[PDB]
C-alpha cells in the first residue's frame, strides 16, 4: 500500500514532460525576441529536445 | 568701465536679461574678474553645474571649482566613496577664507546641510607654506581644539608654541610636526620624532582630514547611540544599523544618518561662506528647490517602510525651501536669465542675440554658404570656439575652403574690430553679442539638424480594384488579399478564445494549410482580389520561407583555409622585417603632448613595442590588458614611431562608432605633426571614399582608420608599415589576415582586452609576443556589479542615481525590432531623463548625430544594442544597465562592464536577468563568475578562463574557439619550416600573387583539392602553386597525369579546379578580364583591348534578346538555366570557343 507501479505510460510521459519543459523555455525566448508579427509556430518550436 | 554695477548689500538682486546660450559663461567670467572676493555660482542642477565648470574655465583663469557632492541619491544605500570626502572636506576648510575664485554648487548640494563648524576647525589641519598666519592664532585655535601645551609632544591632542617654532601632535596621525612661523607666516613642515625631536622630512603642505564625514571615535559612537535611543527604537538584529555601528562597522549608506553624531544642528552650508560673496544664479531656484524637495519627500515616504534601517525626516538632513529662501535673502545676488526683463534699477538687458541660420550640408555644391555669406556682412570680430585641440585642424581645413584663417586667442577680450579668431574651450552654443558687436560661433552651430526620413509617396492604396467595403457577402473559397501577407482563401466565420475573451474571426487558408484568423473588429485590413484570377489565384506562405531557405546554403566547404593560412605565414616568416628609426627628442615631444603619466606597466608595454619595432624582424604582438587601462595610447606611441618614418599606419576597428571615436582621438593626439589622418567606413559617402582611396594609393594619407571596409581589396596602400588591430576579439581570422596577406613583412600590433581563445593560446605558445597591462592608471575604481531579476523599481532607482549625479547611462537592450518600444516604455517610466536610441541599423546620418549628441551631454540615457561593446569611451557615462544579461558571453559581459568607470567616479553596472525559472544553468554560472571577478586586472584571468573551457580552435584554420581536433603546434612549426625552406629556395610567388593577376573566374562553385585527397598541406600547396602558375594547357595536362598517378582518381572539386585554371589560361589570352557564373546566369567582363567580335556581339544581342544584355562598357550579362554545374562549365567553355573562332 506504500509501493506503487509506474509502467510504460507514466515513465515515458515523464520524459515527454521533461522534453516539453525545454521546448517551452525555447518558445518563451523565441517569443520575447524581436519581430513577432511574422513568426509562425513551426519556425518557433524545436522538435529536438522532445 | 563696464556695462552694469554689481550689487553689494544684504540681499539685493540684479536681474540680467537676454543672455542666450554660452553667455552665462562669459558673464560669470566677467563678474568673477571684476569682484574683490569670492563668487558662488548656484547652478540649477548638477548636470548644468558640470557643464558650467568647463565653460567658465574657458573664458577666464580664476580657480573655478565645484563642491564634490555625495553622488548618492536621497536616503540611498551606497557610501560616498571616501576619496570624494577627502575633496568634500578640504573645500569646506578653505571656504571660510577663499579670497578670489568661483565655487560652483548645484541646488542639490546647496540645500544640503554640512558638518557644523567645530568638527572642522577641531578635527583637521590643512596648511600650505603660503599661509600667512601668526603663532598665537594657531595657539588659540588649538586651544579651542582642546590640545594641551606640552613642550615634549608625544600623544594625541598636544601642541606647543616655543620661541619661533610650533609643535603639534595631531588627533589624526601619530607623528608630531614642527612648524616654524616667521613674520606672520608659516615656514616649515618638519616631521620630527615622537621623542627624539629630529626632523625626518621637510614638507610644504600638510593635510590631516578625517576620512569620514562624521566623528567616528568612541565618544561620538556613544553620542550616536544616545540620539538613536532618543529618536528611533532599537531592535535586536545583527543587521540593524544601531548594532552595526555599535559593533564598530559602518553600514553602507551611513552618511544619511549624519545629524545624530553631532548633537548640534547641522549648519545650512551658508555659515561656511565668506564675509562678502556674490551669489550668481543660473536659470531659476524657486523652481528647482521645490522639485528637489518633492523628490526628497517621495524618497522619504518610499523608504519610510522597512522598520529595519529607519530614516530621519528630510528637515533633519536638508534645508526646507522656506529656509533656503530665508537665507538667499542674506547674500547679494545676481541672476542670469535668458529673457527680456522690462525696465528698472536692479535690472538690466545685455543685447545677446542668437546666431543667424548657420548650418552646412554636402547637398549644395557650395556647402559653406551660410558662413560665407555671414562672415562678409559682419563688421565685428568673430570667435570660433572650437571644442578640442585636434578639432581646430578639423576646423582649420574647412575654413581654408573659403579663405578664412583664424588666429588663436586665449582670452575672449583679445578680439579686434575686424578679425576671425578661434579659441579652445568647451562652449556649446553661439551668440551674437550685439553690445560690443562680437560673435561666438560654437562648433554646434555648424551642424544644425538632420531632417531625413521624409519618405516616399504612397504606402497604401484606397478603393482601387477591390474596395473591400465588405459587408460580408464573400463566398467560401473566394481568394482574398491580406495587406501584410498576400493572397489567401477566405474559409468562413469562426469563434475563438484568446485568453479571456471570446471573439468572432475570419478564417483564411494560406499555403500548407496554415490558417490565419483575423478579428471582425479589424476586417478593413482585408481587401478583395484584383488580378482577375479568382480561380487562378496563387497562395503565399505565412511568415515567409526565411527559415526554410536558410538551410539551402552551404556544406561544400567552398574554400580550403589551411593552404591559404599556411602560405600567408610562410611568406611572413621568410621576408626580413623593417627596422624603424627612432629619434629621441622628436619622439620626446610626442610624449610631452600626453596629458597624463604612463603607469609603470604601460610604459613597459610601450618600451617593449618600440624595442621590437626597431628590430630587423617583423613584430606580432598582443597587448592584452584590462579594459580602460590605456591600451590605446600604446597604439599612438607606436603609430608615431611608424609614421615618423613615412610609413602609413593602418588602424583596423570592428565597428563604425569605434572608428569615429578613434578618428577623433587620433586627430586630437596628432594635432600638430604633419600626418593626415582619415577614416573610411560606411559613414563616409561614396564621393569621400573614392577620394580617400586615391589619396592612400598616391601615399598622402598617413593613418587610415577603418572598419572592415578597409580590407576590401580596393584599398591599396603605398608603403604600409604598421597594422593596429583594435578589439580583435572579433574579425574572425580572414579579416585579420587579409591585410597581412598583401604585405607580408608588415608589423602588427594587436590590441585587445579579452583575446579570443585562438589568439590567446597562440600568444601563450610563443607564436606571437604578449605584453600584459596591469596597474590601473590613476583613480579607477573597480566597477560594482549587481545581478538582479529585472525590476522597474531597480531600473528607475539606478537611472535616477546616475542622472541626479549628472553622468549618463548606457541602457543596453540588444534587440533592434523592439528597441523603439523599449525606449518608449523607458521614457514613460522615467520622465526625468532624456532618452535616445542608438543601434547600427539606422540611416547612419542619424547614428552620427545620436552618438555625437551623446558625447555632448545633450541627452542622458542611451538605449543601445551591443554596438557599444567595443570601446566607446564617453568618460561621463557611469552606469550600464544590461537588459537581458543571461545570453552574453563572459568576454562580452566584461567588455560591456568596462564601458563604465573610465574616470574617478565610482560606476555601477547592473546585469538584469529574467526571473530564474527560465535561465539555463550555464547562464547562472556565467553571471556568478562575472559578478565574482569585480576587480581590476580581471580581464586576462577571464580570457584564460574562457580559453581552457572553450578551447583554442584550429591553429591553421578558421574557427577561433573550439576543441575540434586542430593540428598540433609541434607539427605546425615543422610544417611551416618546410614551407619556408621550399618557398625561399624555389622563390615562387605567394598564392595571393596567383590570386592578384588571376583573371577572376569566380563562378561560385567549389574548386579546391580536398583534404583527404592530398593530406599533406605543404604538398597540396605546392600543387596549388604549380597549377595556378601553369601557363600552357600541356603543362596543365602534365599536372593532371602526374596527379592522377600520384593520387589516383580526381575528385570533382579537383577536376573543376583544373578546368577553371584552364579557362583562366584561355580568357587571359582572350581579353576576358572577369568572368562569372551562378544558378541563373552570370556576367562576362571584357578588357579594353579584347578579342570579341562586336558584330557577333550585336548578333548575340538581337537573335537572343532573352539571353544577352550589355550593361556597361565591358559587362555582358548572360542568363541561362545553369541548374547543373557541369552544364554551367560546358556552357562557359563553349561560349568562349564560339568567341575564339570569331576572335579578331
Ligand atoms: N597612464 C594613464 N594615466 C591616466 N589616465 C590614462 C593613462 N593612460 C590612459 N589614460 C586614460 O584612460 C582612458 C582609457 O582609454 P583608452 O582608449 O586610452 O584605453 P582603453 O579604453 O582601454 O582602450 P579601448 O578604447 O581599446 O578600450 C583614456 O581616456 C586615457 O586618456
Ligand atoms: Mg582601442
Amino acid at each position: 500500500g506504500n509501493r506503487r507501479i509506474r509502467s510504460v505510460g507514466e515513465m515515458a510521459e515523464n520524459q515527454f514532460r521533461v522534453g516539453l519543459v525545454r521546448v517551452e523555455r525555447a518558445v518563451k525566448e523565441r517569443l520575447s525576441l524581436g519581430d513577432l508579427d511574422t513568426l509562425m509556430p513551426q519556425d518557433m518550436i524545436n522538435a529536438k529536445p522532445i | 568701465q563696464y556695462r552694469y554695477t554689481l550689487p553689494v548689500k544684504a540681499g539685493e538682486q540684479r536681474l540680467l536679461g537676454e543672455l542666450t546660450g554660452a553667455a552665462c559663461a562669459t558673464l560669470v567670467a566677467e563678474i568673477a574678474e571684476r569682484h574683490a572676493g569670492p563668487v558662488v555660482l548656484i547652478a540649477p542642477d548638477m548636470q548644468n553645474a558640470l557643464r558650467l565648470h568647463d565653460e567658465i574655465s574657458q573664458f577666464t583663469d580664476q580657480m573655478v571649482m565645484n563642491l564634490a557632492d555625495w553622488e548618492t541619491l536621497p536616503y540611498d544605500s551606497f557610501s560616498p566613496h571616501q576619496d570624494i570626502i577627502s575633496s568634500r572636506l578640504s573645500t569646506l576648510y578653505q571656504l571660510p577664507t577663499m579670497q578670489r575664485g568661483v565655487l560652483i554648487v548645484p541646488v542639490n548640494t546647496l540645500m544640503q546641510r554640512v558638518c557644523p563648524h567645530s568638527f572642522l576647525h577641531g578635527h583637521a589641519l590643512v596648511m600650505k607654506k603660503g599661509q600667512r598666519l601668526s603663532r598665537d592664532a594657531l595657539r588659540t585655535q588649538l586651544d579651542s581644539a582642546g590640545y594641551r601645551h606640552v613642550d615634549q609632544v608625544m600623544e594625541h591632542g598636544e601642541y606647543a608654541t616655543r620661541g619661533a617654532l610650533l609643535d603639534l601632535f595631531p588627533m589624526g596621525s601619530e607623528l608630531p610636526y614642527r612648524l616654524d612661523f616667521f613674520d606672520d607666516e608659516i615656514d616649515s613642515l618638519r616631521v620630527f620624532d615622537v621623542d627624539s625631536q629630529r626632523t625626518l622630512e621637510e614638507v610644504e603642505a600638510i593635510n590631516l582630514l578625517p576620512a569620514h564625514e562624521f566623528p567616528t571615535d568612541k565618544a561620538a559612537i556613544e553620542l550616536f547611540r544616545s540620539q538613536w535611543r532618543d529618536t528611533f527604537e532599537v531592535k535586536r538584529d545583527p543587521e540593524h544599523i544601531y548594532q552595526q555601528v555599535s559593533k564598530g562597522t559602518l553600514p553602507a549608506g551611513i552618511e544619511y544618518w549624519q545629524p545624530l553624531f553631532f548633537s548640534e544642528p547641522l549648519p545650512p552650508l551658508f555659515s561656511y561662506f565668506p564675509a562678502n560673496t556674490l551669489l550668481v544664479n543660473t536659470g531659476d531656484l524657486e523652481t528647482s528647490a521645490e522639485r528637489f524637495q518633492a523628490d526628497t519627500l517621495a524618497r522619504f515616504e518610499n523608504r519610510g517602510v522597512d522598520p529595519m534601517r529607519p530614516l530621519l525626516p528630510p528637515q533633519s538632513l536638508w534645508l526646507r525651501v522656506d529656509e533656503l529662501f530665508s537665507e538667499l535673502k542674506n547674500w547679494p545676488r545676481v541672476q542670469l536669465k535668458t529673457e527680456h526683463l522690462p525696465t528698472k534699477a536692479a535690472n538690466a538687458n545685455l543685447g545677446f542675440q542668437k546666431l543667424p541660420d548657420l548650418a552646412v550640408q554636402a547637398q549644395q555644391k557650395a556647402p559653406l554658404d551660410a558662413l560665407r555669406k555671414f562672415l562678409e556682412t559682419f563688421d565685428g570680430p568673430v570667435v570660433f570656439s572650437v571644442e578640442s585641440e585636434g578639432r581646430r585642424e578639423a576646423l582649420g581645413e574647412l575654413l581654408a575652403r573659403i579663405k578664412i584663417a583664424p588666429q588663436r586667442i586665449m582670452r575672449l577680450d583679445e578680439a579686434s574690430d575686424r578679425g576671425r579668431y578661434l579659441m579652445i574651450g568647451a562652449a556649446e552654443h553661439g551668440f551674437v553679442d550685439t553690445v560690443r558687436n562680437l560673435a561666438l560661433i560654437c562648433e554646434s552651430d555648424l551642424l544644425g539638424e538632420r531632417v531625413a526620413r521624409r519618405r516616399q509617396d504612397s504606402r497604401r492604396t484606397i478603393n482601387p480594384d477591390t474596395l473591400i467595403r465588405n459587408l460580408a457577402e464573400l463566398h467560401i473559397g473566394q481568394p482574398v488579399v491580406h495587406l501584410e501577407h498576400g493572397v489567401g482563401r477566405y474559409a468562413g466565420m469562426t469563434t475563438l478564445e484568446a485568453g479571456g475573451i471570446t471573439g468572432e474571426y475570419l478564417m483564411l487558408t494560406y499555403a500548407n494549410d496554415a490558417k490565419l484568423y483575423v478579428p471582425v473588429s479589424s476586417l478593413h485590413l482585408i481587401s478583395r482580389y484584383a488580378g482577375g484570377a479568382e480561380e487562378n489565384a496563387p497562395l503565399h506562405k505565412l511568415g515567409g520561407d526565411a527559415w526554410s531557405r536558410a538551410r539551402q546554403k552551404a556544406a561544400e566547404k567552398v574554400r580550403d583555409v589551411a593552404a591559404e593560412l599556411l602560405d600567408i605565414y610562410a611568406q611572413r616568416a621568410a621576408k626580413e622585417g623593417f627596422a624603424f628609426k627612432h629619434d629621441r627628442e622628436q619622439y620626446q615631444l610626442f610624449c610631452d603632448s600626453f596629458p597624463f603619466e604612463t603607469t609603470p606597466d604601460q610604459a613597459q608595454a610601450i618600451n617593449a613595442v618600440l624595442s621590437d619595432m626597431c628590430q630587423p624582424l617583423a613584430m606580432d604582438r598582443l597587448v592584452c590588458g584590462d579594459v580602460g587601462f590605456g591600451k590605446t595610447e600604446v597604439a599612438m606611441r607606436a603609430a608615431f614611431l611608424a609614421v615618423d618614418n613615412h610609413k602609413q599606419v593602418a588602424v583596423l576597428v570592428p565597428t563604425t562608432l569605434l572608428a569615429q571615436q578613434h578618428y577623433d582621438n587620433f586627430r586630437d593626439r596628432f594635432a600638430n605633426w604633419p600626418v593626415r589622418i582619415e577614416m573610411i567606413s560606411r559613414f563616409r559617402s561614396a564621393k569621400e571614399q573614392t577620394q580617400i582611396l586615391a589619396e592612400v594609393a598616391e601615399g598622402k594619407i598617413d593613418i587610415l582608420i577603418g572598419t572592415h571596409k578597409l580590407l576590401q581589396s580596393d584599398v591599396k596602400f603605398k608603403d604600409l608599415g604598421l597594422l593596429i588591430v583594435d578589439e580583435e576579439h572579433r574579425f574572425g581570422v580572414r579579416h585579420k589576415e587579409r591585410i597581412k596577406a598583401m604585405r607580408a613583412n608588415v608589423d602588427i600590433l594587436t590590441l585587445t582586452a579579452t583575446p579570443i581563445p585562438r589568439t590567446l593560446n597562440m600568444a601563450m605558445s610563443g607564436m606571437r609576443d604578449l605584453s600584459i597591462i596591469a596597474t590601473p592608471p590613476a583613480r579607477r575604481l573597480a566597477v560594482k556589479t549587481f545581478v538582479r531579476e529585472y525590476d522597474s523599481m531597480v531600473v528607475r532607482e539606478a537611472i535616477l542615481r546616475e542622472i541626479l549625479r549628472g553622468g549618463q547611462v548606457y541602457y543596453l537592450y540588444n534587440d533592434v525590432e523592439n528597441i523603439q518600444k523599449a525606449a518608449e516604455r523607458l521614457a514613460e517610466l522615467v520622465p526625468e531623463a532624456r532618452i535616445a536610441i542608438g543601434h547600427g541599423q539606422m540611416r547612419e546620418r542619424e547614428l552620427e548625430r545620436v552618438m555625437n549628441d551623446f558625447h555632448h551631454q545633450r541627452f542622458n540615457v542611451l538605449v543601445c544594442t551591443t554596438i557599444i561593446e567595443t570601446g566607446i569611451d564617453i568618460p561621463t557615462a557611469n552606469t550600464i544597465i544590461i537588459e537581458r544579461a543571461d545570453h552574453f558571453g563572459l568576454a562580452q559581459l566584461h567588455q560591456l562592464r568596462g564601458r563604465v568607470g573610465r574616470s574617478h567616479h565610482q560606476a555601477y553596472a547592473w546585469l538584469l536577468t529574467p526571473h530564474p525559472k527560465a535561465m539555463t544553468t550555464d547562464a547562472q554560472k556565467r553571471l556568478e563568475a562575472i559578478a565574482s571577478l569585480e576587480d581590476l586586472g580581471a580581464g586576462f584571468a577571464l580570457a584564460t578562463h574562457d580559453l581552457e573551457i572553450r578551447g583554442a580552435g584550429e591553429l591553421l584554420g578558421e574557427e577561433q574557439s573550439g576543441s575540434m581536433e586542430t593540428i598540433g603546434f609541434s607539427l605546425y612549426m615543422e610544417l611551416l619550416e618546410n614551407a619556408v625552406d621550399a618557398l625561399k629556395a624555389g622563390r615562387e610567388p605567394s598564392l595571393e600573387d596567383l590570386t592578384s593577376q588571376q583573371t577572376e573566374v569566380e563562378l561560385r562553385m567549389p574548386s579546391l583539392l580536398p583534404d583527404d585527397f592530398i593530406p599533406d598541406v605543404n604538398t597540396r600547396l605546392s600543387f596549388y602553386k604549380r597549377i595556378a602558375s601553369a601557363k600552357t594547357e600541356n603543362e596543365l595536362e602534365e599536372i593532371k597525369v602526374e596527379l592522377i598517378d600520384r593520387f589516383g582518381l580526381l575528385p570533382d572539386p579537383a577536376r573543376t579546379l583544373l578546368d577553371i585554371a584552364r579557362l583562366r589560361q584561355q580568357a587571359q589570352k582572350l581579353g576576358i578580364r572577369k568572368l562569372e557564373g551562378n544558378e541563373k546566369g552570370g556576367v562576362i567582363e571584357f578588357a579594353e583591348k579584347n578579342h570579341v567580335n562586336p558584330a557577333w556581339l550585336i548578333g548575340l544581342l538581337q537573335k537572343q534578346p532573352q539571353h544577352y544584355r550589355l550593361d556597361g562598357p565591358t559587362r555582358l550579362k548572360f542568363i541561362q538555366d545553369l541548374s547543373e554545374r557541369k552544364t554551367r562549365i560546358e556552357w562557359v567553355r563553349q561560349f568562349m570557343r564560339e568567341l575564339e573562332e570569331n576572335a579578331i
